[PDB]
């Protein structure tokens, strides 16, 4: 059966500003089928209060979800998305550079 | 306001 | 503007771990206002934008009706394509629907659609004239076949054409300020050094409403499709959307590029230059 592998965008829901409030977003999509595991990590390590969006696709069949957590940026820390899907032979971690 | 069935496949 | 309602389906089977999933969202354009997800604890339709929450106990009773009767029918469905395509029990599979509705400008019925797919391919499809189907194999005609004799093309016409065009205009006035709004990108440009002889020039679009945009890169006027890094447009979460637009720029030469922003929330288009 048809397996798409999932496109990956890590971002902010508001511009990045040092010590201010703003959500930041893992959307996972294109993929087929629906099982996908996605984490948010900060300087490496899992963050425990993410939420999701409610599955849907697009016009081709394909998924999309969002996640995301409530975060306050600094200079010093990083932050990725890492996911796994029956498509990726390891789990994919897209770094969030805030300018992307 | 969704149709009333889903009709079998 | 013009204006449409949809609604998604997505029906998983997970073999030995109980029930499939069944997940139902509806949408108004690109607003999300319900879903209904198998596995959450209310078992009700539930609310997902803040104008439908008005609406009252019939019609959330009426609506987790229909909902649970649809995950139900799509348990069936996911042991007759098992036994259409000759398949193990063991595997999960997928099937999906999605139906709804267009208006025009004119707010009046434009196009209608219902359709399936499964495991991710088109399986069948109301055509245009919502008379007739498209079936997509030999397991697919059998579906086609039961559904000619059912008149389930006819019953969908009724909805997709009066029941579903009216529902759509209910939402389009009670939600007024959330749907009939629209939200101007919000744009600037970024600038950074790739190396001593090339920048990258990045063009945004921020917080816009709805997600249908178009965000191009010329140099001297000529179109540079082909030399664009462009991403898919992607939520923001609180409803918007965001998009952005790169291209590759050597030295000195930042004043022939210009960024050009279509969005039905600009009062007209945008050409923005890095100078």
């Amino acid at each position: 059966m048809i397996q798409r592998t999932p496109k990956i965008q890590v971002y902010s829901r508001h511009p990045a500003e040092n010590g201010k409030s703003n959500f930041l977003n893992c959307y996972v999509s294109g993929f087929h089928p629906s099982d996908i595991e996605v984490d948010l990590l900060k300087n490496g390590e899992r963050i425990e209060k993410v939420e999701h969006s409610d599955l849907s696709f697009s016009k081709d069949w394909s998924f999309y979800l969002l996640y995301y957590t409530e975060f306050t940026p600094t200079e010093k820390d990083e932050y990725a998305c890492r996911v796994n899907h029956v498509t990726l032979s390891q789990p994919k971690i897209v770094k969030w550079d805030r300018d992307m | 306001y969704m149709f009333p069935n889903a009709p079998y496949l | 503007g013009s204006h449409s309602m949809r609604y998604f389906f997505t029906s998983v089977s997970r073999p030995g771990r109980g029930e499939p999933r069944f997940i139902a969202v509806g949408y108004v354009d690109d607003t999300q206002f319900v879903r209904f997800d198998s596995d959450a604890a209310s078992q009700r339709m539930e609310p997902r934008a803040p104008w439908i929450e008005q609406e009252g106990p019939e019609y959330w009773d009426g609506e987790t009706r229909k909902v649970k009767a649809h995950s139900q029918t799509h348990r069936v469905d996911l042991g007759t394509l098992r036994g259409y395509y000759n398949q193990s029990e063991a595997g999960s599979h997928t099937v999906q629907r999605m139906y709804g509705c267009d208006v025009g400008s004119d707010w009046r019925f434009l196009r209608g659609y219902h359709q399936y797919a499964y495991d991710g391919k088109d399986y069948i499809a109301l055509k245009e004239d919502l008379r007739s189907w498209t079936a997509a194999d030999m397991a697919a005609q059998t579906t086609k076949h039961k559904w000619e004799a059912a008149h389930v093309a006819e019953q969908l016409r009724a909805y997709l054409e009066g029941t579903c065009v009216e529902w759509l205009r209910r939402y389009l006035e009670n939600g007024k300020e959330t749907l009939q709004r629209t939200d101007a990108p919000k744009t600037h440009m970024t600038h950074h050094a790739v190396s001593d002889h090339e920048a990258t020039l990045r063009c945004w679009a921020l917080s816009f409403y709805p997600a249908e945009i178009t965000l191009t890169w010329q140099r001297d006027g000529e179109d540079q499709t082909q030399d664009t890094e462009l991403v898919e447009t992607r939520p923001a979460g609180d409803g918007t959307f965001q998009k952005w637009a790169a291209v590759v720029v050597p030295s000195g030469q930042e004043q022939r590029y210009t960024c050009h922003v279509q969005h039905e929330g600009l009062p007209k288009p945008l050409t923005l230059r890095w100078e």
